[PDB]
RNA sequence: AUGAAAUGGGAAGAAAUGGGCUACAUUUUCUUAUAAAAGAACAUUACUAUACCCUUUAUGAAACUAAAGGACUAAGGAGGAUUUAGU
């Protein structure tokens, strides 16, 4: 059998969201990729670095708002702006989402010299595609 | 077929223009030029900066 | 198969279906009718409607391919056939107007009826009872009397012949020489139908 | 060289000398007086022959660039 | 019908009194002529039909009558002509190239008849040193069986012909002057070791001789393509040999050339044995080369065609006479279209194809 | 096509359109075929004629 | 920190095969040749072989970046097939889909 | 110190067994073309060594590796029961 990536059945009181109900042989079908860049297209350069930014650009997202996130951040690199599509929970007061945003735009953006842009779209609470 | 005197001397003319080898080099002396017109291996920035 | 089961063989016949309306029993004619609304298969790369196509020579080659070589197959079974032509030429030239009115200088009718005198009636298919090899008489349909000659023909030349000879040069003299019912491919025969006799009480088993 | 050279140049070629030969051969045959080489090259018969042979060294050989070529080989050798 | 069965053959055995009237006609070369005139140089397989068929039977066709037009007016003080019959696989140079023996032959000419050049450049499994000349080589096998043949064919003319020079094989044998050519062609069969200088004693003698009117020569050299190409002949360093240097080679080469007279060239070119050439060359610059074409120029080429509608009706109508095409529908009408589409009235393909059936 | 297909089996393909409505010697076709072998270039062929 | 001890060893490997790439290109030119005297050849092959051995860039294992695998490794991405698995099969490479034909 | 680092080594088989490779040839071997056709070879080394041995080239700092020639050539003559894959 398959473990890879299955959130495997329970007794039908597991809320799982959209993008995790779906197999990896449902990519490119039903479920698009979170991550958008040019560097595995073909005759093109540096997956190895695009990739190794990835992981830790949702790592440090992950830890800067912990247990804010409702979904799997998107990232989306044109030219060389990166920008990083989260969904957020409404938990925290607003005036400390601005400086979460200030702090890991800035901290990213001197890290990888690159213009880092952080987008938020906040949930009520997290949505659930089926109970499984 | 052999190169007459006018087939050489036209290659040679040639390779003057096009910056190529001028002499009759054998295989061995040709990796000389290999060696100072592509980046050695450790030089390449895959090799010394493989790991982050 | 990339055919699904709807998928209609083709028919290859130029006289069929060119013959008068009439002239096609209703069975056939109704075949004709339905076809017009099923799905035909393509027809394969050497069924043509020739009329120097044999099917039974045809089959003989396809046995004979060894690694999907059908140009060498092919050249050989051309070569057999040329050769027995051209000794049946030599020996109806060599001999006497009495004589020269039964020799067969057609090398197809001398290879159809030299597989006809190879296929045997009945068979012997070899079963286990008790610990022992109890082989026991049986009988052969249409196609399996038919592979038997063939087979049997393209391994008595295959093995049983000098180191340099060729195939067209013993498979030619080996169609003429079972066209006359002596060869050894005849004796072939006559062992299965003489074992089955010997068997005739293990029937039973 | 003529190897090096990438059109045919009938002139001061292995074809002229071929020709020239030829025909000096055939007017010693008739009797004649040895002739000039000027005067056996000048001929309208090896004019035409020069044009077959460079349309089939240069314009390129087929049959009919090689019936054109057959022609010119009878006018200059006499062939009936 | 058998309309074309009439004109499938031909009365007239003898090559001379053939003409445009006779196309698409076998005529019969009596069994004399196949033993004499051809103890080599007729094609393998044709050689089959004749031991089969019991009889040679040539198609007389355009290109081989324009041929023997040729020969008919040839003017021997001139110098000779090389007439070059160039053709596609099968189309029958070969045969066309052995008509013109015939005819020759038949007038008491002096055949000189190489059957084929390609044997000479390929296969040898003796090569010895010359020495008259140390750089070239020797063939000995394949000069022992062309002098049998020469021997074969111009036996006659053997005892006519004398030596006009005095030859040493070894220091105890040696050829007066005067004595009949016969001799030089005796001792090359005798002794293997001379029989590559045998060889080119006769084509020098023949070739001085010829000019002083005592008889003519036809140089019928099939393959000619051979002689200006490339060989798969090794020396003892493993280094591919040319073909000048090989000692057959050289001396043929001054043969095929214009430099003589009181007779007539006849060269064919073969893609088939030759070594080097595509598969789909048979036009005379691609087969000769540069080096080819420079020597034998001006030379007369001559197109050997496809069989046309009369040639092929013709020739089918042959098969027919001779119960070749045993198979029940070659008779008839489907049959002979699928024969001419299958064949495309090439004469190798139409005879390969009708073997089978 | 005696040149480009110098296989029997090849030719004979090219002959059964035409031999099955008895239409040879009637036509003149120039075909054009890129791709595959021998056999699959016969084959294709014979369904575009 | 590094992964392991083995990736720690690899990167020193990496950075003195860089630091040592001009000096060895240089004398390992007058080796690979037939123009210069014996002589000379001989002695550049001692000096070529006098440098440090982390210099020699045959030296150097591709492993993967995030576990250090010595073998397995993809070398577009720079990880072990068990690492680029995880990421692919999440949806977080992009245009990297299961290959379905 | 069961941690770290450097240098040098990590050997072989009158052995059994699994899988693969090649061969045992004439539907074959060599050569040119190309799988068309042609000319040769064809049983003692003819077929036939991707071993050993000997040279040369490639990568390397290091040949102990790989490739290409060279000779040397042994065994092998289609394989007992039994067993594998393919619609
Ligand atoms: N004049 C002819 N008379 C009879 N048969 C002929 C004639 N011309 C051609 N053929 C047939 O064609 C076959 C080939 O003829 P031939 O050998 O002369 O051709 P070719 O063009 O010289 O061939 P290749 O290019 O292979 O040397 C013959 O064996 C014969 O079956
Ligand atoms: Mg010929
Ligand atoms: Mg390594
Ligand atoms: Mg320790
Ligand atoms: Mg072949
Ligand atoms: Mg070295």
């Amino acid at each position: 059998k398959n473990r890879a990536a299955r959130v495997r059945v329970a007794k039908g009181n597991k809320p799982v969201s959209y993008e995790e109900a779906h197999a990896p042989h449902y990519i490119a079908h039903r479920k698009g990729w979170l991550s958008l860049h040019t560097g595995n297209l073909d005759g093109e350069d540096h997956a190895a670095e695009r990739t190794l930014e990835d992981v830790f650009l949702r790592k440090f997202m992950m830890g800067t708002f912990p247990g804010c996130l409702a979904d799997q951040i998107v990232l989306k690199r044109r030219a060389n702006q990166v920008d990083i599509c989260a969904l957020v929970l409404r938990q925290l007061p607003a005036h400390k989402f601005y400086f979460l945003v200030g702090y890991s735009e800035t901290l990213l953006s001197h890290f990888y010299k690159c213009p880092v842009r952080l987008h938020l779209q906040t949930v009520p609470s997290k949505v659930v595609y089926k109970y499984i | 077929s052999p190169l007459s005197e006018y087939a050489l001397r036209m290659s040679r003319l040639s390779a003057r223009i096009f910056g190529e080898v001028a002499r009759s080099t054998d295989s061995k002396s040709m990796k000389v030029v290999s060696l100072f017109s592509e980046q050695p291996l450790a030089k390449k920035k895959e090799t010394y900066d493989w790991y982050p | 198969s990339r055919y699904a089961p709807e998928f209609r063989e083709p028919l290859i016949d130029k006289e069929y279906y060119r013959k008068p309306v009439a002239e096609l029993t209703e069975e056939e004619k109704y075949d004709q009718e339905l076809k017009k609304t099923q799905f035909i298969k393509a027809a394969a790369a050497t069924e043509t409607s020739s009329v120097f196509a044999d099917p039974v020579i045809s089959k003989f080659t396809n046995m004979m391919m060894k690694g999907g070589n059908k140009v060498l197959a092919r050249s050989l079974m051309a070569q057999t056939l040329e050769a027995v032509k051209r000794k049946q030429f030599e020996k109806y030239r060599a001999a006497s107007a009495e004589e020269q009115a039964t020799i067969e200088r057609n090398p197809y009718r001398i290879f159809h009826e030299a597989l006809k005198n190879c296929e045997p009636v009945i068979g012997l298919v070899p079963i286990l009872k008790g610990g022992h090899f109890y082989q026991v008489p049986v009988p052969l349909a249409d196609r399996r009397r038919r592979f038997l000659a063939m087979k049997w023909m393209i391994t008595e030349c295959r093995e049983n012949k000098p180191r340099r000879t060729l195939m067209p040069e013993k498979l030619s003299h080996e169609l003429l020489e079972a066209f006359h019912n002596r060869g050894p491919v005849i004796k072939r025969k006559h062992n299965m139908h003489k074992m089955a006799e010997a068997n005739r009480a293990l029937a039973h088993y | 060289t003529e190897e090096d050279m990438d059109e045919y140049v009938w002139a001061k070629s292995s074809s002229e000398n071929s020709v020239l030969q030829t025909l000096l051969q055939m007017r010693a045959a008739e009797s004649s007086v040895a002739p000039s080489r000027e005067e056996l090259l000048g001929t309208k018969e090896v004019e035409d022959y020069q044009k077959c042979v460079v349309r089939l060294k240069n314009e390129g050989e087929n049959e009919a660039s090689l019936a054109q070529y057959k022609e010119s080989v009878k006018r200059l050798l006499n062939l009936a | 019908a058998e309309r074309p069965r009439t004109v499938s053959r031909t009365s007239d055995s003898d090559p001379a009194k053939h003409g445009e009237q006779h196309e698409g006609q076998h005529y019969s070369i009596p069994l004399q002529d196949l033993k004499t005139v051809f103890p080599h140089g007729l094609p393998p397989r044709y050689m089959m039909q004749v031991k089969t068929f019991g009889e040679a039977c040539l198609m007389v066709r355009k290109p081989a009558l324009e041929l023997l037009g040729y020969l008919k007016n040839t003017n021997f003080a001139h110098p000779a002509v090389r007439y070059l019959l160039y053709g596609e696989k099968g189309t029958g140079k070969t045969l066309s190239l052995c008509h013109a023996v015939h005819f020759c032959a038949r007038h008491d000419w002096l055949i000189l008849h190489i059957p084929d050049a390609h044997l000479w450049v390929k296969n040898c499994r003796e090569l010895l040193q010359s020495t008259h000349n140390k750089q070239r080589f020797d063939q000995p096998l394949e000069a022992s069986t062309w002098l049998k043949n020469f021997k074969t064919t111009n036996e006659r003319f053997l005892s006519q012909i004398k030596v006009q020079e005095k030859y040493v094989w070894n220091k105890r044998e040696s050829t007066e002057k005067g004595s009949p050519l016969g001799e030089v062609v005796e001792q090359g069969l005798t002794r293997v070791r001379n029989a590559t200088d045998a060889v080119g004693v006769v084509l020098k003698e023949l070739k001085a001789q010829s000019a002083l009117g005592l008889f003519h020569l036809l140089v019928a050299v099939d393959g000619v393509n051979a002689l200006w190409g490339r060989t798969t002949l090794k020396k003892e360093d493993r280094t591919l040999i040319a073909p000048e240097e090989l000692s057959l080679v050289h001396n043929l080469r001054k043969m095929v050339k214009n430099d003589w007279h009181g007779g007539a060239i006849v060269l064919s070119l073969s893609q088939t044995g030759s070594l080097f050439k595509s598969r789909t060359a048979y036009l005379p610059h691609e087969l000769l080369g540069k080096e080819g074409f420079n020597a034998l120029e001006p030379f007369l080429p001559i197109l050997i065609p496809n069989y046309n509608p009369k040639e092929f009706e013709s020739s089918f109508q042959y098969y027919l006479e001779n119960n070749w095409l045993q198979h029940e529908k070659a008779s008839t009408e489907e049959g002979r279209k699928e024969l001419r589409f299958l064949s495309n009235c090439n004469p190798e393909q139409l005879e390969r194809l009708c073997a089978s059936l | 096509y005696l040149i480009y297909f110098p296989i029997t089996q090849d030719r004979e393909q090219l002959m059964f359109p035409f031999h099955f409505l008895d239409r040879l010697e009637r036509h003149d076709v120039t075909c054009t075929v890129s791709g595959g072998g021998r056999s699959a270039q016969a084959g294709a062929i014979r369904l575009a004629m | 920190y590094y992964v392991d001890w083995r990736m720690l060893r690899d990167l020193k490997r990496r950075k003195m095969a860089y630091e040592y790439a001009d000096e060895r290109l240089r004398i390992n030119s007058l080796r690979k040749n037939t123009i210069l005297p014996k002589d000379l050849q001989e002695m550049a092959g001692d000096e070529i072989a006098a440098l440090p051995r982390d210099s020699c860039p045959v030296r150097i294992r591709n492993r993967c970046v995030m576990t250090s695998r010595p073998r397995g490794v993809k070398r577009r991405w720079r990880l072990s097939r068990i690492v680029f698995r995880h990421l692919a099969d999440h949806g977080l490479l992009s245009g990297v889909q299961r290959a379905i034909w």
